[PDB]
């Protein structure tokens, strides 16, 4: 399942 | 409750109809956050969340998008009343701030996944009454410009958002959560932060928006995955081509992590005539030192990942070591665990990996390798330096003899003779600022490392096992 990251934080 | 000129190109047929929009938008005297976060999200919903029946690109007509506009408009009108809270002088006041928070905050619904992808944009909180940790924030700038407070602004570290607002911008305020089982400041100043001295609030050297930069986050924002292994290739060319705009008009020169995101999109999908992404990565490094006194850690994270993933060995060390640098004058709070979590996997994991398979190519007769380049063991030892020195004076620990397993590890994939080569100079040349460190120099160029020893150096550990 896709999740959230912090707007433009690098790395997956 | 839309201007007539704002309607003109609809309906949004294709990537480059949103693209038309918003340049419009941002041609005008305020670009309409509340409009723009409608249409991204949108448009996100049917290309990553439910693409059943797309066949190109989910048309935007103006009548959706005007009636989610319109519900937004008559939630904030109907539950702020701007009379309760008079405004001298074109500035907001705290309470005001406040209100508009709690309005966001008590719309959500009373439980949910937080973690999950695609409930940053307006979209999601009219139709889903759901947002992510910096999606409140931004709401609640979107909700200020539809009240006409046009002092509200957003506030960016690289791991949180806030507003700030009132006379001249100065006042800071919290209005959404941190992490996971934290304690929420809602309503409060950062300053408690800032003083700290935590990475979180970056020494007060964090973003400040203008209306054109929080276009840009909401640009950032967009979440191309479908799912763990599928991105939408509309949605990333999209982010690319907004990106690209923003780029052209200026308005990503103080928004460091904005151009590290479109030199990644440019490694993936190159668009001619355009920087290279070392180029946009050096940019990026450039706008942190310009504005903000080069106390930002991502800059060089981008950087070193790219040079990691095209196994530019040197290279990556070389920019972990200049992320070390940065984050050396931090003291470790409380909060900033994910800048933790960051360096943990550098240094324990990507790092070692790294070198794992520069010594199977220099095993098969690799020249110029990292491995016999006493250049690279000083970034190694760079890397650490800092982190070391970012745990002195902390409120918490960061080092621990899990990580001393690792750096006994890592130096031992250089020869003696290449380490020797390093001159560790008082205060290749290099100088420790940690006192770890500096204790730890005589070991570092024995032909066989003593593991012990270093990692009594590395950790608060002083006694060896009694038997």
């Amino acid at each position: 399942s896709a999740r959230w990251r912090f707007p433009a934080r690098p790395g997956t | 409750g839309l201007k007539a000129a704002q309607k003109t190109l609809f309906p949004l047929r294709s990537i480059d109809d949103v693209v038309r929009l918003f340049a419009a938008e941002l041609g005008r005297e305020e670009p309409d956050l509340v409009l723009l976060s409608l249409v991204l999200g949108f448009v996100e919903h049917f290309l990553a969340v439910n693409r059943v029946g797309l066949t190109y690109f989910p048309v935007a007509d103006l009548s959706i998008i005007a009636a989610l506009y319109a519900r937004f408009t008559a939630q904030i009108r109907g539950a702020v009343d701007l009379s309760l809270y008079p405004r001298e002088g074109g500035v907001s006041s705290r309470e005001l701030v406040k209100k508009v928070s709690d309005v966001i905050w008590n719309s959500l619904s009373r439980s949910y996944f937080k973690d999950r992808a695609h409930i940053q944009s307006l979209f999601s909180f009219i139709t889903g009454t759901k947002l992510d940790s910096s999606g409140v924030a931004f709401a609640v700038v979107g909700a200020c410009q539809a009240l006409g407070l046009r002092d509200v602004h957003l506030a960016l570290s690289e791991d949180h958002a806030w507003v700030v607002f009132g006379p001249n911008g100065e006042q800071t305020a919290e209005v959404t959560w941190h992490g996971k089982g934290n304690e929420d400041r809602r309503g409060q100043t950062v300053n408690a932060g800032v003083a700290e001295r935590s990475w979180l609030y970056l020494k007060g050297s964090y973003m400040r928006c203008d209306r054109k930069m929080e276009v840009a986050f909401m640009v950032c924002a967009i979440n191309p995955s479908i799912d763990l292994h599928t991105d939408s290739l509309e949605l990333l060319q999209l982010q690319q081509k907004l990106l690209w705009l923003l780029y052209d008009l200026g308005h990503l020169e103080r928004y460091p992590m904005a151009l590290g995101n479109l030199a990644d999109l440019e490694e993936l999908e190159p668009t001619p005539g355009r920087p290279d992404p070392l180029t946009l990565y050096h940019k990026g490094i450039a706008s942190a030192k310009t504005y903000y006194r080069d106390e930002h850690i991502y800059p060089y994270m981008y950087l070193a990942g790219y040079h990691c993933r095209n196994r530019n060995v040197r290279e990556a060390l070389q920019a972990w070591a200049d992320t070390a640098t940065v984050i050396q004058d931090y003291n470790y709070c409380r909060e900033d665990e994910e800048i933790y979590k960051e360096f943990f996997e550098v240094a324990n994991d990507v790092i070692p990996n790294l070198l794992k398979e520069a010594a199977s190519l220099l095993e098969a007769g690799s020249q110029g390798s990292a491995l016999q380049d006493p250049e690279c063991f000083a970034h190694l030892l760079r890397f650490y330096d800092g982190i070391c020195k970012w745990e002195e004076g902390s409120p918490t620990p960061v080092l621990h003899v899990g990580w001393a397993t690792f750096l006994v590890q890592s130096l031992g994939r250089f020869e003696g003779q290449v380490r020797q080569k390093v001159r560790i100079v008082s205060v290749p040349v290099l100088t420790f600022q940690s006192e770890k460190m500096k204790g730890m120099k005589e070991l570092l160029v024995a032909t066989k490392i003593n593991s012990s020893a270093i990692k009594l150096q590395l950790t608060a550990q002083s006694q060896v096992q009694m038997k």
